[PDB]
Parts: C-alpha cells; sequence; structure tokens
C-alpha cells in the first residue's frame, strides 16, 4: 500500500525492502480481529452465552474495544518505562559492597565447577 | 530557557537546605574545569589494581634495567652486561634488609639465573642467607658494602643511560641511582643531572604538541551480504575480530597465520567462535590480551580464552538484547548496555552482576569507563546521555541535546571529555563538570554516526560515520585550551572519503595512525 | 519519489480524507501520552464518589475507609502461606472501590480465586520437577530461574521478574 | 531401550534425511559444538519426527475436506487448522 | 500538492497502556505514606473518581491538607 | 475521520470479513488510531535493531526480532527472494491478487559465495588522499549535496610532492622557535666536558616526545643539509648517529 | 480486570462470573464449577452479499481475470 | 566553598531545627507532634530502621513533607532520636529514587499542555549538575597506556605435563551440601472464646473551642 509507504515517510527511513508492508499489515488484519472478536464476546457478555438463554445483537461501543485491548497489553506491547520499580529493585541489588580485593594483576574467575571447561561434550 | 531558571530557582527556593546563598553556586554550573595536564611516568607512580571503594617498585626499576638494555645497539652489549650484575645484588641486598625477605628469596631466586655464566660460587654464596641477622652475621657483604667496586665505561653512554632514567622515576628509577652514587660513581652528579634534565625542559622539551594529522590503514571486510554488526581491533594490533548476525565471531589474525592452540592437539589464521544463540552486537578484548569478552541478544555475556580458542564463562543477568560490553581499563571488571533500559556492572570471578544502574526511560544503546575507571556513561535512544558511580549506582551527572538517539561514545584521555555520536550527524564534545557541551561540532551530512575516537595525548579525534566517510576533527579551537596553529562550520582539519563503503570503527595506535574496518566495499 | 508519492496518492479520491486529518485528535476532555502522569494516577488510591443529579440508585454509600483497609494488609510473601479467604476478601474490597465499583464482594469469589491460584502453582512447580530429576534430590532457585526461561507464557512479565533477576545472589556474601 | 539407539545412529544403517552439513551449521547457530554425531543426528530425527506429525495432521485434516467415503494442495486452510490445533499461532491473511 | 505534506501531522495514539506497577511496592509506598500524613499534620492526597464517566486515563485529585 | 488508515473501508473490511455489521463509526475511528499506534510502536524498535547492524534499508529480520521482543507471536512465510506483483483486480479496483503459485517439484541447488575476507589498502598517508589505489577521485560533487557534505583537504631524495611542504605557513609561530632552540643546542661544539652535557638532554627528548609528526621533514632536510655541508667533524657526525639511534 | 469487566456491563454492581469468564479466556484456566458462560456463537465468517462477491471476484482476478 | 559531602554535611550543617525528631522509650516509637503511637510493627519502621541504619531518606516522605513545610524543611534532614536507657542524631539523604518523587507530587496540577516528558526530563539535567558540583575527574597511569613496561604473568602458562592452568578464586562450598536454611498455653486460648478481643474527644475540642 503506497500510504504505507507515506507513514514510512514520518521516521526517516526510506530504505524498505517491499516486504513489510505486507507483512506489517498482515499483522494488523491478525491483531484487530482478534480485538474486535473478543470485544463482540463481551458485548454479549452484557447482553444477559450459555446453551441456550437469549439472543446476540451486536452494537460494539469503544468500552468493549477498549477492555479486549487492555487485556491484550496486559502480557505484550512493551509499556510504559517501568522507572520506579526499576529504581527500587536496583537501589536493593545497588546495596551490598564490593567484594574490595585484590587478584594481583591477571583475571579472576570463578571456580571450577562455576567455570565452563569447553571440552568436546561427549557420553 | 529562562522558564527552567524560574522553576528550579523556586524549587531550591522550596529546599530549605538551599538558601539564597549557596542557590547561586549551584547556579555555577557553567564554569569549567581548568587546563589539566595528563599524569606523565616521570613524578607520579603507578596504582594497583584494586575496587573503586577507598614494595616491588625496586622490582620494575630491575626490569626498566634488563630491558633497555638488550633493546639497546649492539655496540653498547658488551659494557652493559658488567652494568646487570652488580645493581642486581645491590637492589637484593637494599629489599631483603628493607623488611621483605620474603620477597628478597622469590626475586632472588627468579633472578638469580642473570649471570651465571659468569658468577658461579656467588649464586652458593648468596643462596644460603634467608634472614636479615643471617646477613648481619655474614662478612662478604660487610666487606662489599666497606669499600666501592670499579667500574670502566665512557661517558656519553653514562649521560644517555642516565639521560633515559630521568624521564621513568614512576616504577623505580630514583632507587637505582641513588644506589649508583651511594655506591659506584664509576646524589650530587645525579642532582646536577636532574638540574641538566630541568634546563633540558626550558625550550628543550617540547611544550604544546599541537595537532598532527593522522595516517590511516583501511580493512574493508568483503562477502558478508551485510551479516556483521561490529568490529573491534586489539591493544598491540595484531587481531580484528568482527561478530556477525547468527552467533559467529570469526577472529582473524593481521600478519601472517600464528593462530594456534599451544595443545597438542587441534591443528588459516582466521579462528571462528560458537556458544551463542543470537546475534553479536559487541565483543571487547582484554587488556593484557589472553581473554575475550562478547555480547548478545540472547541475554548471554560470555568469556574466551585465546591460547585455546576456547569458552570458560558464561552469564546471565539481563532480561533483553545487550548491546555493547566494555571491559576496565585496568581489568577484572566489565559493563554491559541493553533494551531492558538497564545497565549491569560485572566483576570475572563472580558470574552475577555487582551493581545495577537504572535512570533511562529508553533502550541504552552504549556504555563506556572514564580513564580511572570509576565512572560509566551511558547514552541512549531517549536523546539523553548520563554518568554512573560503579559503588553508589545512581546518576551524577545529564547531558540533553542532540535531536536523534545516541550510538558511541568516547573519553578523553585526561578527564574533562566525552563524545556524543548519534543519528542527528552532530558531533558534540561534553564537558563532565559543566554538563553542557563545550563545542558542538558540525559536519558528516545528514546520516548514522557508528564510532569515533580520541588520541594518545587528547590533542585530536576522529569520527566515523555511515556517509561513507571519515572526518578528522581538532578540538582545541575554542576549548579551555585554544590551540589554534593559523596559517557546515569549523573545528574539521579534513575528510577521507571511501569507495561507497560505511565505516564502523577506529582504533589509534600507540603511533600518529588509526586504523580502520568498513565493509561493503565496492 | 515524495512528490510523486503524493501525487499517486492524490490520484486516490481519498485525498480530500487525507486533507482533513490535520486538526489533532481525542476531541474529549483529554487523553494524555505521558509517563509521570499514567505513574502516579495508577500509583494514588482513587475514590469512587458518586454525584446525584436526580437519583443515583445503590443503596449502599460509596466509601473510601475501604481503600485504606485493603492497601494494609499483611499481603502474601511475607507470611509462608498462600492467603486464606479473610486476607483475600479485605483485599478485593479495596481494588473494586478503587476501580470504581460499588457493592460488597459475595463470598463464592474469593473461592473460585483460590482454586484457579493453586491451580496454576501447581502447574509451575510440575514444571520444575520435569527439569530437575528425569525419571533423593532437593530444588533451588536456579532451576527455577531455568524453567522461566523456557516457558514464560505462564507468567505475566512485569515485578516479579525483575525481581528475580535481583535475588540471584552469589554463595558468599 | 536407549542405549541401542546411539548403537545405531553411528553406522550408516541409519542416517537422517536433515544431512550433517546443515544440521552442523544450525548447531553453531544455536551455539553447540562437539566432536560427537549421534547426538547431532538426534536433533535431526526427533525434527524430522515432528515434521512428519504436522504432515499427517495435513493429510488427515485434507482428506475430512469433501468426498470422506487438479491433484491434492495443501492450502492455507489445511495449514490454518492444523498449525492452529498446535500451539503455531493464528494465520489470518487477507486481501486489499 | 504540499498542503497534504503540512496536513500529515497525526500524531497517533492508543486507547490503553498498561503500567508495570506490582502490590508490594505501591503497598509500602502507600503504607508508609498515610503513616507519616497522619502523624505530621480522607487527608492524604487521593485521586477522584465517578461510578459514571470512567473508563477515561487520568483523573482528578482532591489534594485535601 | 482522525488519522491515516482511513477506518470507512479498511476497519469496515476487516470486521465485515469477520461477519458483523454494527461497528459504529467512532469505534473504528479509534480502532484505526490504535493500529497506527502500534505500527509507530513496532516500527521504532525494529529500528534499534536496524542501527545495531549498522545499516540502514531495514530487512524483514528486524521486525521479526522487534515482534520476539514484544512478547507478540511472531510472523512465519516472508522470503526475500521471489519478489511481489500487488497485481490489480476490478470489481463492479480493489488492486489486490497475488499469482504467484501452481508448484509441484522443486529440485535446484543454491550456490555458496565465497567466505568473508579483507581487503587492506592505504589511505590518507598523512593528510593527502591518494586517489591510485582503491580510491575515489573528486566525483563527490555529483553526489547529493545534503549527503557527504564538507570538503577542507623524482628520484631517491623523495619525501612527498603531494602533502605542499613548501609553505611555511604550517608549522607554527611556536615551532619554528622550538625547532631553533633545538638546531641550535645540537650545534654547539665548544668545549668537551660541558657542551654534550648540554644537548644531549635535547636529543634524549626528541628521543621521547608526542606529536613530533609534524615537523619530521624539515628535521630531514636539515640533517641531510648537515652531511653535505660538512665531512670532517667527528663530532657532528657522532652527534646525528646517535640522533638516528 | 474482573472489576472493569463488571462495570463494563452498565451496572454499578459486584463483581461475580467475570472471574471465571477472564481465567477461562487470558489465561488458560477453566473451572467446571459455578458460572456457565461460553461464547454461544461460531462466529461466522460471512455477512450480507458484497464480501464473498469480493471474494469470487479476487477468486477470478487469481484463476484467469 | 563545596559542600557536597556526606560526614561534612552533618559536622557543619547544625546547631538549627529543620529537623523531624524522633522519640523512643523502649516500648514505641514516635516522631514530631505525634497524637498517636507505633509499636513493633515490622510491617513498616523495620524498613524505616534499614534505610537510616544507612543514610537515605525513603521515597516516600516527600509529598507530606512538602505540603506540611513551605519553606526552611527540605534539601535533606537530620532526624533526633534520644534513648532513655541519651540523644543522637545522624544524616539521611536523597537516591535519585526521591528525587523521582520530587518530581510525582509536581504532577497532581496541569497534566495537560506541561510537555511531562520533556520539561520533566530537562529539569534533571540543572537539577543534578547544581546539586553536585564536586565530582573526582582526575585519572592515573596503568602499565596499558604506555610502553617498556608491560609486566610478566604466570597463571596462564602450559605445563608440559598438563594442557594449561588459570585463576580462579575459592568458595567454601561443596557438592551434595545443605542447600540453605530452614523452610520457614491453650488453656487461655480456651478461656478466652468469644472475647473478640481519641476520635470523639476531637470533634469535641472543636466545639468546646467555639
Amino acid at each position: 500500500v503506497r500510504l504505507l509507504h507515506l507513514i514510512f515517510a514520518t521516521q526517516n527511513i526510506y530504505s524498505y525492502q517491499d516486504h513489510v508492508p505486507l507483512q506489517l499489515m498482515d499483522f494488523a488484519y491478525r491483531y484487530t480481529t482478534g480485538t474486535l472478536q473478543d470485544a463482540t464476546i463481551y458485548s454479549d457478555h452484557a447482553h444477559a452465552s450459555n446453551a441456550g438463554n437469549a439472543g446476540t445483537n451486536a452494537q460494539l461501543t469503544t468500552e468493549d474495544i477498549r477492555l479486549a485491548i487492555a487485556a491484550r497489553t496486559n502480557y505484550q506491547f512493551k509499556p510504559v518505562p517501568p522507572k520506579e520499580l526499576l529504581l527500587e529493585l536496583a537501589a536493593e541489588r545497588n546495596k551490598k559492597p564490593l567484594p574490595a580485593v585484590i587478584p594481583t594483576w591477571g583475571i579472576r574467575l570463578p571456580p571450577e565447577k562455576y567455570c565452563l571447561t569447553g571440552k568436546d561434550w561427549v557420553l | 530557557a529562562a522558564d527552567l531558571n524560574r522553576i528550579v530557582l523556586e524549587y531550591l527556593n522550596k529546599k530549605g537546605y538551599h538558601k539564597t546563598e549557596s542557590m547561586l553556586r549551584m547556579e555555577s554550573s557553567h564554569i569549567p574545569a581548568p587546563p589539566t595536564n595528563i599524569p606523565t611516568p616521570q613524578t607520579t607512580n603507578i596504582s594497583r589494581p584494586t575496587a573503586p571503594g577507598r614494595p616491588a617498585t625496586i622490582k620494575r626499576g630491575y626490569s626498566i634495567l634488563k630491558s633497555w638494555c638488550e633493546s639497546s645497539l649492539d655496540f653498547y652489549r658488551p659494557e652493559l652486561e658488567k652494568f646487570l650484575y652488580p645493581v642486581f645484588v645491590h637492589c637484593y641486598l637494599d629489599l631483603i634488609a628493607r623488611g621483605y625477605p620474603s620477597h628478597a628469596r622469590e626475586f632472588y631466586d627468579k633472578f638469580s639465573k642473570d649471570h651465571s655464566v659468569l658468577h658461579e660460587y656467588e649464586i652458593s654464596k648468596l643462596g644460603g642467607i634467608s634472614l636479615k641477622e643471617h646477613l648481619q652475621e655474614n662478612d662478604v657483604a660487610k666487606i662489599f658494602r666497606s669499600h666501592k667496586f670499579k667500574v670502566l665505561i665512557g661517558r656519553t653512554t653514562f649521560n644517555l643511560l642516565l639521560y633515559f632514567l630521568n624521564e621513568n622515576d614512576a616504577v623505580g628509577g630514583g632507587v637505582v641511582l641513588r644506589l649508583i652514587n651511594q655506591y659506584i660513581e664509576p646524589a650530587q652528579d645525579l642532582r646536577n643531572d636532574i638540574a641538566m634534565i630541568q634546563d633540558s625542559r626550558a625550550k628543550i622539551k617540547l611544550s604544546a604538541a599541537q595537532a598532527s594529522l593522522p595516517s590511516v590503514c583501511m580493512y574493508t571486510f568483503h562477502n558478508t551480504n551485510n551479516d556483521l554488526t561490529c568490529l573491534k581491533f586489539n591493544d598491540d594490533s595484531t587481531m580484528v575480530a568482527s561478530g556477525f548476525q547468527d552467533s559467529f565471531i570469526k577472529l582473524w589474525s593481521i600478519d601472517g597465520s600464528p593462530l594456534r592452540s599451544l595443545l597438542k592437539n587441534d591443528p588459516k589464521g582466521s579462528r571462528r567462535l560458537v556458544g551463542h544463540s543470537g546475534a553479536v552486537y559487541g565483543v571487547d578484548f582484554s587488556p593484557d590480551n589472553r581473554y575475550l569478552i562478547s555480547c548478545s541478544e540472547d541475554k548471554t555475556v560470555r568469556l574466551w580464552s585465546l591460547d585455546t580458542y576456547t569458552c570458560l564463562v558464561s552469564y546471565k543477568g539481563h532480561s533483553s538484547s545487550v548491546w555493547d560490553v566494555k571491559f576496565s581499563p585496568m581489568g577484572h571488571y566489565f559493563a554491559t548496555a541493553s533494551h531492558d533500559q538497564t545497565a549491569r556492572l560485572w566483576s570475572c570471578d563472580h558470574i552475577y552482576p555487582l551493581r545495577i544502574f537504572a535512570g533511562h526511560l529508553n533502550d541504552v544503546d552504549c556504555v563506556e569507563f572514564h580513564p580511572n575507571s570509576t565512572y560509566l556513561f551511558t547514552g541512549s535512544s531517549d536523546k539523553t546521555a548520563r554518568m554512573w558511580d560503579i559503588a553508589r549506582g545512581e546518576c551524577v551527572r545529564v547531558f540533553m541535546g542532540h535531536s536523534g538517539a545516541i550510538n558511541c561514545l568516547a573519553v578523553s584521555p585526561d578527564g574533562r571529555w566525552l563524545a556524543s555520536a548519534g543519528e542527528d550527524s552532530v558531533v558534540c564534545l561534553w564537558d563532565i563538570s559543566t554538563g553542557r557541551r563545550i563545542k558542538a561540532m558540525r559536519g558528516h551530512g545528514r546520516s548514522s554516526i557508528y564510532s569515533l575516537a580520541f588520541s594518545r595525548e587528547g590533542t585530536v579525534l576522529v569520527s566515523t560515520g555511515a556517509d561513507n566517510s571519515v572526518r578528522v576533527w581538532d578540538v582545541k579551537k575554542n576549548t579551555n585550551s585554544p590551540s589554534a596553529q593559523p596559517e557546515a562550520t569549523n573545528d574539521h582539519m579534513s575528510v577521507y572519503f571511501t569507495k561507497k563503503t560505511p565505516v564502523y570503527t577506529v582504533h589509534f595506535t600507540r603511533r600518529n595512525l588509526c586504523l580502520a574496518g568498513g565493509v561493503f566495499g565496492g | 519519489y515524495e512528490r510523486l508519492k503524493r501525487d499517486i496518492l492524490a490520484l486516490p479520491v481519498r485525498e480530500r480524507r487525507r486533507i482533513k486529518a490535520i486538526t489533532r485528535e481525542s476531541g474529549k476532555k483529554g487523553m494524555v501520552n505521558s509517563v509521570i502522569t499514567q505513574t502516579r494516577q495508577a500509583l494514588i488510591p482513587k475514590v469512587p464518589v458518586v454525584t446525584r443529579p436526580t437519583n443515583v440508585p445503590g443503596n449502599s454509600v460509596q466509601w473510601a475507609q475501604d481503600v485504606i483497609h485493603g492497601f494494609q494488609a499483611l499481603l502474601a510473601s511475607e507470611i509462608y502461606e498462600l492467603p486464606e479467604m479473610d486476607n483475600l476478601r479485605t483485599r478485593m474490597t479495596g481494588i473494586s472501590r478503587e476501580h470504581g465499583l460499588i457493592g460488597p464482594v459475595d463470598d463464592s469469589v474469593i473461592e473460585i480465586m483460590l482454586i484457579g491460584l493453586e491451580q496454576h502453582l501447581k502447574g509451575i512447580v510440575e514444571a520444575a520437577i520435569d527439569i530437575v530429576k528425569y525419571r533423593r534430590h532437593t530444588l533451588t532457585i536456579e532451576d527455577m530461574y531455568d524453567t522461566l526461561e523456557q516457558y514464560p507464557y505462564l507468567v505475566e512479565p512485569g515485578g516479579t521478574l525483575l525481581r528475580l533477576q535481583s535475588v540471584m545472589l552469589h554463595d558468599e556474601d | 531401550t536407549l542405549e541401542e539407539i546411539l548403537e545405531m545412529m553411528e553406522d550408516e544403517e541409519f542416517t537422517p534425511i536433515i544431512p550433517d552439513a546443515v544440521t552442523d551449521y544450525y548447531l553453531a547457530k544455536n551455539g553447540f559444538e562437539t566432536s560427537d554425531i549421534k547426538i547431532k543426528r538426534i536433533l535431526a530425527l526427533a525434527t524430522q519426527k515432528f515434521i512428519s506429525d504436522i504432515a499427517q495432521d495435513a493429510y488427515e485434516y485434507s482428506r475430512i475436506r469433501s468426498s470422506s467415503s487438479n491433484k491434492v494442495v495443501l492450502t492455507m486452510d489445511d495449514l490454518r487448522s492444523a498449525l492452529g490445533e498446535y500451539g503455531i499461532n493464528v494465520k489470518r491473511p487477507n486481501f486489499y | 500538492h504540499q498542503v497534504l505534506d503540512g496536513v500529515a501531522k497525526s500524531y497517533p495514539l492508543p486507547l490503553e497502556r498498561k503500567v508495570i506497577m506490582p502490590a508490594r511496592s505501591r503497598s509500602s509506598f502507600l503504607r508508609m505514606r498515610e503513616m507519616f500524613a497522619g502523624a505530621i499534620l480522607l487527608y492524604s492526597r487521593t485521586a477522584v473518581i465517578d461510578v459514571d464517566r470512567a473508563g477515561d486515563y487520568y483523573f482528578s485529585v482532591r489534594a485535601s491538607p | 475521520s482522525h488519522t491515516l488508515w482511513s477506518p470507512s473501508d479498511t476497519v469496515k473490511d476487516a470486521a465485515e470479513s469477520l461477519g458483523i455489521f454494527n461497528l459504529n463509526e467512532e469505534a473504528a475511528k479509534n480502532l484505526a488510531m490504535d493500529i497506527e499506534y502500534r505500527i509507530h510502536e513496532i516500527l521504532d524498535q525494529a529500528s534499534k535493531f536496524m542501527r545495531h547492524g549498522k545499516r540502514r534499508t531495514l530487512h524483514t529480520s528486524d521486525i521479526d526480532r522487534a515482534l520476539k521482543v514484544l512478547n507478540l507471536e511472531p510472523l512465519y512465510g516472508y522470503d526475500v527472494s521471489r519478489p511481489l506483483v500487488f497485481k490489480e483486480a476490478l470489481v463492479g479496483y480493489v488492486d489486490d491478487d497475488e499469482v504467484d503459485f501452481e508448484k509441484l517439484i522443486n529440485e535446484p541447488l543454491p550456490k555458496v559465495p565465497r567466505f568473508s575476507t579483507f581487503t587492506a589498502h592505504w589511505l590518507a598517508i598523512e593528510g593527502v588522499q591518494p586517489a591510485i589505489p582503491q580510491n575515489p577521485s573528486p566525483n563527490d560533487i555529483k553526489n547529493i549535496l545534503p549527503i557527504n557534505r564538507g570538503s577542507m583537504e623524482i628520484s631517491n631524495q623523495k619525501q612527498g610532492l603531494e602533502v605542499k611542504p613548501l609553505v611555511k605557513h604550517v608549522l607554527s609561530r611556536e615551532l619554528q622557535l622550538y625547532f631553533d632552540k633545538i638546531v641550535e643546542v645540537l650545534l654547539n661544539q665548544e668545549e668537551t666536558k660541558e657542551a654534550e652535557l648540554l644537548r644531549n638532554s635535547a636529543l634524549q627528548s626528541v628521543r621521547a616526545d608526542p606529536g613530533l609528526h609534524q615537523l619530521v621533514p624539515y628535521f630531514i632536510q636539515f640533517i641531510s643539509e648537515t652531511i653535505t655541508k660538512n665531512l670532517k667533524n667527528i663530532s657532528l657526525l657522532s652527534t646525528m648517529l646517535e640522533l638516528i639511534y | 480486570f474482573a472489576c472493569r469487566l463488571a462495570k463494563h456491563r452498565k451496572v454499578d454492581n459486584i463483581d461475580m462470573r467475570d472471574v471465571q469468564l477472564h481465567l477461562e479466556r487470558n489465561w488458560n484456566i477453566r473451572v467446571p464449577g459455578y458460572a456457565s458462560d461460553e461464547i454461544r456463537s461460531v462466529r461466522k465468517f460471512q455477512p450480507t452479499a458484497g464480501y464473498n462477491q469480493k471474494v469470487q471476484g479476487v477468486a477470478i482476478s487469481k484463476s484467469v481475470n | 566553598k563545596f559542600a557536597e559531602t556526606s560526614e561534612e554535611i552533618l559536622h557543619k550543617y547544625e546547631k538549627f531545627p529543620p529537623s523531624l525528631t524522633f522519640h523512643i522509650h523502649e516500648n514505641h516509637y514516635r516522631f514530631g507532634d505525634q497524637d498517636g503511637v507505633i509499636p513493633k510493627n515490622s510491617s513498616v519502621i523495620k524498613a524505616f530502621l534499614e534505610y537510616v541504619a544507612r543514610e537515605e531518606i525513603p521515597p516516600a516522605l516527600i509529598e507530606v513533607t512538602k505540603d506540611a513545610g513551605v519553606q526552611l524543611y527540605e534539601g535533606c534532614i537530620i532526624l533526633r532520636i534520644y534513648d532513655h536507657r541519651k540523644t543522637y542524631t545522624t544524616i539521611l539523604r536523597p537516591t535519585q529514587l526521591s528525587l523521582y518523587a520530587d518530581l510525582l507530587y509536581q504532577t497532581d496540577y496541569l497534566q495537560v499542555r506541561f510537555t511531562d516528558s520533556l520539561s520533566l526530563n530537562i529539569e534533571t539535567e540543572i537539577l543534578t549538575a547544581s546539586k553536585r558540583n564536586l565530582d573526582l575527574s582526575v585519572p592515573l597511569n596503568p602499565h596499558r597506556a604506555t610502553a617498556n613496561l608491560k609486566p610478566e604473568v604466570k597463571y596462564p602458562y602450559y605445563d608440559p605435563e598438563t594442557d594449561t592452568v588459570v585463576h580462579e578464586h575459592r568458595p567454601d562450598a561443596r557438592g551434595n551440601m545443605v542447600n540453605a536454611d530452614t523452610v520457614d498455653s491453650d488453656y487461655e486460648r480456651l478461656m478466652l472464646l468469644l472475647s473478640d478481643r481519641f476520635m470523639r474527644l476531637r470533634f469535641v475540642e472543636a466545639w468546646r473551642k467555639k
């Protein structure tokens, strides 16, 4: 799609390979199918389905779509930078002292039985 | 602009331990550092490998004596061969009396095999002595120190010899000249010669060391189908390692094929490393140069030997791709940068990280260590740069500008200067104390800048980019040391174009020249 | 290409629709897209306070004493056992009022929730047991990190995995 | 049993369809070197078996499609169904 | 022509974003917060959401001292 | 509407392909909003992976990894070879069709390229760029001016012709005087007790000091002048031998 | 997620039977117990005429024209 | 006149009360004008005391401390502890999480037209530099950036008998050893069945004032 090239133009990336637009459009189709599918399930849920209790009539307001998307981003879609979590977590790590030692001009390795000894693997 | 001054001054007004007096000193973040000097090994001694949280100089002086001699001309061998043994036994007596008899024994039987063809009983003379009172009872050394020893030698040879032991009073020249003017004189003449060296300091020693336009040698890597991310060059400039995009590391040997293990098995000069899952994005060498480190996108960091070309260790504390891994300038400690918006500082002995640094609202593209090895500079795609105390964890300074990302960073050897290179294509030189860029080098068309580097002495830097060009920049055009040396913007000495090759790195050698690495051929 | 691209885009009749999308959308009181305000507004407790234009039924006034009580519980990971009903009920009321609902949880929710929980954890530990031994052993932290490297679809990312990569301490310390 | 299974991989009597070179490349990619030949043939074999399983899934799901009791083509519906019945995820291609 | 380049300034948005915030961190924070709040000077700094017209993304604040 | 990706037909095509009828317009506007944001999201992530491969022409591996890092399902079946068509089709237009199918047997063998080996050369000796070896000529005047900007730049007696050492402006004001001090302390030749001690430390200075690659050829011409001017003084030739050491 | 999905029901009330659905949907945890809520829809793939018209149109574009 | 030190902040910045006084008498915990008392509740005050045995202010003081004190009460704190077995004081400082909290409570007003990610970012570039005008940017020579003095080493050698040898540090934990730490009056409990075991002064002291 030419409009996908137009959207590429926003990020200064005019060097595509022409498989990307097919692929990303396929992707968005898949994604929105799933989205407005489970939103339709939730529109059914407000319409109180089981093995025969009532009908199924579709409106699909925006709230249902919002629900169907928040569930997806519950386990996907790299969220806002979780800075505070990382700050406190890293303060918990950044708490116990350095070793304050001298291996005296070499490399200090972990002890063997934590080192690997990359021999030819064998039974 | 002025709104920021307004808001930060209101802030500091609310901070009760920030009165009006010192708040203005807080506004003195626009005076930079003074021009300082590089610690030559004339006065300032070495330091030991240690932690960032706060003998044998005799041995190193003798190492100087045995190195500078053999590296001399052939005419001067038959005379300094006899200058070797007496000062050796002299310094051994000095240390064994100083209070390190064990050390005395160890460097004795280490350097007892110095003059074994001349002296035959003296090794037995000095082998049957361990303790200090065992010396005080021993008589041959007492009569030895009583009189002096004759020494046959010319004049200009001892002149130039002393004039070599004046420039290196760091790991020991003073003790040896002191022992000489004590015993032989073949420090009064030593003091006169020190004054002569000071006279050399008056206009005979170079003052400025102004700019010096560089030589280059290029290394274009053909036949890769763009499956290649990083290069890196060695320390003594013998190898060049490239990290591919299918978990492969293809060590190359410059000048021959000596790449063979020390073993009996494993029977050309290109060595391939396996042991990885994902693409490789950064590689770094050991300054002792018998080891190698390599990060990837499979959240591994890995260690290799170089006398068997073999892995030893794996490392895992990261939640996402690791971009660049760099050692300390001294060794022992290494650091990594990732897409998890955090950076971890490792050791090499312990397998899980020591410290974790978290201040980026996006991915930490690059990591580097300041020359003291007690600071780390992260730079990111959030259009900001940061500095960290390895012990503290938390960010001492933040630098902001550079509309666009960041990709590479550099540090000038003397401790004032860091280089920001990003997609914006404008090199920015930053001052750590100011937090404000001293200079804004403009050039390089409109393309990403992948790599860059400074000199041996901070006189010159080099950028290196994706606009198929390298660009030497002077750095001291408007800084606190305005070296000008007279007859798009300035601070631009020269640009060397390439045959449609994006360039990926550099490595200033010890000497004048650079050493480059690019791809794509034609 | 850019000029020709725009001309070809005008070749389609949607040039008119392209011409109209110049404004700033989200014609609402707002949809902020920053970070810090998302965080803060997603950190403080909320309060479901209600209007009353003509009549807002429910027959049970809204309170935020419940939210404070919910955030004050001795939640799991301090204690050594999975929470018994009462703790979980006290925590839920807090969350329901804090999201903007009203009415008391009805004592069947807690039990189905415990059920799903213990099923979850049995799955995880079965995975780790499938790691360590093929067919007298004793299990560690590293085996669980291994199996949460292999199978991460089990746990939702966030909060704990980052915390998991900050508890892997070395032997001497 | 098991020990017969590495009695047998060594000799030519059982040499997986996947050539030794290709598996060596894919061992190396994901980071494994060893101077044994058994293990590589074995991972070859397991992969051969897994693809055979999706093969039979496709065969039967094609056999259901019409006339239970211009040749055969393993199309996107057959694949959509079998890949789905696995854990392989949804194939929702499109046009326009 | 260039009119469409000037118009193409969409600035799209999502509907909802996640925020990685566990129970433990915010619980300790809020606990210590209301402790100090009751000690020095509900009265804490809290949001206010209506039972109706929710589903929005940012809400006002009481800011009761 | 709101933004790009006209939801009157795109989102309509999606939903009416699912088998619904009632999607309110504003809902499809908001849906266009979301999917466009997801596009910008994945696109920036694959850019992050792009500029680690230090390339520009984003390939499919970039977006594939960029999916794998978003805890999002991958996308198979997109090979670089066998390129694209986007054939047309009309209905009483849609501009979509793919007519790349109908295979029965394949028996082709891929050809291996050479390994990755490196080609060193020499470039930029002491500021000047040779054009004789693998280098460019002045053909970047033909390049696109926003790109690749800026440009500043017979016998055994040879030391360099394309460097132009004639103009005496390059060295410095400081360096001429430094060189004068050097030569004058060298050519002293008065006594046998103190003069060698007076010059030896400048000798041992130029032995070890930085940035001297600016004044080398002046030094070379000076010393060649010394040898061709005089042959008798053992002193001067001795000092020059030691200077070359 | 349950409390949000209860507010979605356009009745400002308690949360029941939304947990069972949220578990059955997002995680793979079914509970064979108290609530009984299923999809009830095959989710047919053809609305009225015009979509399958596009199907046959691109089909003839594929085969011949 | 650099004053971004640790011990000097306590030595010089002294003899004035912008502080928060604590109170202890071996059973309760209190600070400031507190009507109530805190017992040994390890859910809270041990989280506090963990920090205060170090020199970090917890992240959470800030907003209440800000809304309470209009000035002369911030920048850092010192805490006044006094036992009843003396009086003691010791200092606490920021951690970059306190600083990020100093940006949060600024977000409860003007959420729109505020350019949060821009302004509240650039604020730190000025603040962080201004807090710290004492950094130690000073190099020193290694054996690696000069020549003629590169040292020798003898750990990565080659025995004639054995292949090669390396340096690898030393724990005390062996194999098949103990893994880690442990997994962790009923007459009165019967005699207390069905037991189930100043706000009304607050609402009357206001009316007695009126």
